[PDB]
């Protein structure tokens, strides 16, 4: 006989007879693999990115605008690894390019980006 | 149709992380580079913020859950998380710019308050429950101040016992047998309207007033 | 010494666990991750405590058990000392599953027991107990779970390999059966409703001819889905089997000495995750 439902802190409790209480305390097992993530200066600095306003439908939070680009992440990780390769070619095809010098018209700003 | 391909993705492969799906979505929703679905939005970021709590970090996935479109679900999510976990969420200022997202306030009060109620709070309560704490109050100045607190807000009874303890006097000593009758805090306060009475005879009209404690009544006739 | 407890529960907030054995005594730590101090033992039970399981907070600290003897007992800590304040015996076997509801519906217990019932039993005014009772199942009753809603339901499994799904109704007052679902050659150990205020609404049903299926139901309307959720017999019988609240993440107990955890995918089919 086993037994074991969800915590409220979603993990999990079974029967364990290698314990003082007969049961375990189990950290459930986390997909999330990404070391800066568990660090809450990235945090920090990524709420700093977003314009928080209530909604339309009630009081509760919701973004309005965020300045979250592929970029900003790649200060977190190895210039060596392969997750790396990822989020920069991500940052060169999809995160805006901005263009410093004026230009003559707007279809040619265009050509330049 | 990056979304059509990025479906076709999702049920090909996991080169792509739960994280990554979610930033990416977001990114390029964010920057009018492309276009998702509310649902498909929604369906990434709920499995990120999910990821997150399962990883203890709660700040974390309580951020990611606002990105959600879905208001009632985002209330849902964020409520239920914020009352489960409010200790941990309440450290650091980290943890404060967290809770200074936009929480609501009176989730978070309530959240605060339903965290005494289970440890065994009165300034939340004053922003049958009220009876409870009452009772647990069961000195002069804070009942000043409650007082204060209930006219703002405007049970009648236990108003008409207070209002009579700042001083019909019948009709107060009414409500607050109603009261008692409906166990330890009603008894101390009969208790301690009993000794007001008594201070305040220190003739038919006082029997009438007055129609452990059966000892002392004893003792008063 | 504690070779076999059957049960044991998490508070709201998770600092109090309550594990219940066979001894009959329900004992109670202060966790903190390696170190859980027991600080309690409570022995009011005339057989094995099958199950035990805390109420909403807003209740204050309230914790109903259920074992063989029968009897479902309400127990209470006050000031740091715990007291049997209620009790409810209206089960002529022994009561196997006893559940809370949701804080929204009132204190509400669900008890399941053998003699083939199920009460819903209030607690008034006077903290005295209210109890408005239906039969379930024929052979006998195994689990009985909790559904979350903002039209008020619960699931049980039966002895009779039943899953069948009550609600309310102010013209019956007593719970009106509304739809029963057949899939299992043996008594279903256990039901669950899943938490998942999403798209959908799961259900995971073990049971003891080591299958589990899982009851997906559309909407409102359109009937369940049956989806065996893998088909091969697990080794050995099941018992338990619970839901994620974050996630929609399944848990398996069975009496193979490993916890199973099957999620979701985009097939719509449910795959091993740990």
């Amino acid at each position: 006989y086993t037994f074991a439902k969800f915590s409220t802190g979603s993990m999990l409790l079974t029967k364990d007879i290698v314990g003082k209480s007969g049961v375990s305390i189990k950290r459930l097992p986390t997909e999330l693999q990404r070391k800066f993530l568990f660090d809450d200066v990235y945090l920090d600095k990524e709420i700093e990115k977003v314009t928080i306003e209530a909604r339309k439908s009630n009081p509760y939070p919701q973004i309005s605008e965020s300045s979250l680009l592929f970029k900003d992440a790649l200060d977190y990780m190895e210039k060596t690894s392969s997750d790396y390769n990822l989020w920069k070619l991500s940052s060169i095809l999809f995160d805006p390019v901005s263009y410093p010098y004026k230009t003559d018209n707007d279809q040619v700003k265009m050509a330049l980006l | 149709n990056t979304e059509k391909l990025y479906k076709e993705v999702r049920q090909r492969t996991n080169a792509l992380d739960v994280q990554f799906c979610w930033y990416l979505i977001q990114t390029l929703r964010f920057n009018g580079t492309r276009v998702f679905s509310k649902e498909t939005s929604d369906e990434a970021t709920f499995a990120f913020a999910a990821q997150l709590e399962f990883a203890q970090l709660h700040g974390h996935s309580l951020f990611v859950s606002c990105f959600l479109n879905d208001d009632k679900a985002a209330e849902d999510t964020i409520k239920r998380l914020v009352m489960r976990e409010i200790t941990l969420l309440r450290a650091s200022t980290n943890d404060h710019i967290l809770n200074r997202l936009k929480i609501p306030s009176q989730l978070i009060f309530n959240a605060q308050a339903l965290k005494d109620r289970y440890e065994g709070s009165e300034v939340q309560n004053l922003l049958d429950l009220a009876e409870m704490a009452i009772v647990t109050s069961l000195v002069q100045n804070n009942e000043l101040k409650t007082l204060r607190e209930i006219l703002n807000e405007f049970v009648s009874i236990n108003v008409f016992e207070v209002y009579l303890k700042l001083v019909q006097e019948t009709i107060d000593s009414l409500i607050s047998g109603m009261k008692i009758f409906y166990v330890a805090a009603c008894c101390n306060v009969m208790s301690q309207e009993i000794v007001s009475k008594i201070l305040e005879k220190n003739k038919a009209k006082l029997l009438e007033l007055p129609l452990q404690d059966l000892m002392k009544c004893t003792y008063k006739i | 010494h504690n070779e076999l407890i059957h049960d044991a529960v998490l508070d709201y907030y998770g600092k109090r666990l309550a594990t219940c054995s066979s001894d009959k005594t329900i004992k109670i730590f202060e966790v903190e991750g390696e170190t859980h101090k027991l600080i309690d033992t409570l022995t009011g039970h005339e057989g094995p405590v099958w199950r035990v399981d805390w109420a909403h907070p807003k209740f204050g600290t309230i914790l109903a058990s259920c074992s063989y003897d029968g009897k479902v007992l309400i127990w209470k800590e006050e000031n740091g000392r715990w007291s049997q304040i209620a009790v409810h015996a209206v089960h002529s076997a022994s009561v196997n599953s006893v559940q809370w509801a949701p804080h929204e519906y009132g204190p509400l217990l669900l008890v399941a027991s053998s003699d083939g019932k199920v009460s819903v039993v209030e607690f008034k005014e006077n903290g005295t107990t209210s109890p408005i009772i239906i039969d379930a199942h024929a052979i006998g009753v195994n689990s009985a779970s909790w559904a979350p809603a903002t039209s008020r339901k619960f699931v049980t499994g039966g002895a009779d390999n039943l899953v069948k799904i009550w609600k309310y109704n102010s013209d019956a007052q007593t719970y009106v059966l509304e739809s029963t679902l057949e899939g299992h050659s043996d008594w279903v150990r256990d039901v669950a409703w899943s938490p998942t205020v999403l798209l959908r609404s799961y259900l995971a049903s073990v049971s003891q001819d080591r299958t589990c299926i899982i009851w997906t139901q559309d909407n409102e309307q359109g009937p369940w889905k049956k989806t065996l959720l893998k088909e091969e017999k697990f080794p050995d019988v099941l018992w338990r089997a619970s839901w994620s609240l974050s996630g929609n993440v399944l848990a398996l107990s069975g009496g193979d000495n490993k916890v199973t955890l099957w999620k979701e995918n985009l097939e719509g089919k449910w795959e091993p995750a740990g």
